[PDB]
């Protein structure tokens, strides 16, 4: 789940710019 | 997304992996997701401050380029206010 949380973080960081 | 932004993203994820505990990762993921889904920058800053306190300065500084244009000023004011740039 930690890896999923990391993926979520990266995805959200990208999404904030898009 | 530029090459430099890509590099910054990689660096940030690596720093997260290196520094944060599973709990911290979960909490940050949660609050960041809330902010991503439309929660105010104010609540984002409150949650960040509750998570890190005076610590993890690098991770706070690293978020700055990721903050949407309309919320950037609030975030800079937040960083300046809580003293991220003040070592002593």
């Amino acid at each position: 789940d930690e890896q999923e949380a990391l993926n979520s973080i990266m995805n959200d960081l990208v999404a904030l710019q898009m | 997304l530029s090459a430099s932004a890509t590099e910054l993203l990689q660096d940030y994820m690596l720093t997260l992996r290196t520094k944060l505990s599973s709990q911290e990762i979960q909490q940050f993921a949660a609050l960041l997701h809330e902010y991503r889904n439309g929660a105010s920058i104010h609540e984002f800053c409150i949650n960040l401050r509750q998570l890190y306190g005076d610590s993890r300065k690098f991770l706070l500084l690293g978020l700055r380029p990721f903050i949407p244009e309309k919320d950037s000023q609030h975030f800079e004011n937040f960083l300046e206010t809580i003293g991220v740039k003040d070592l002593e």
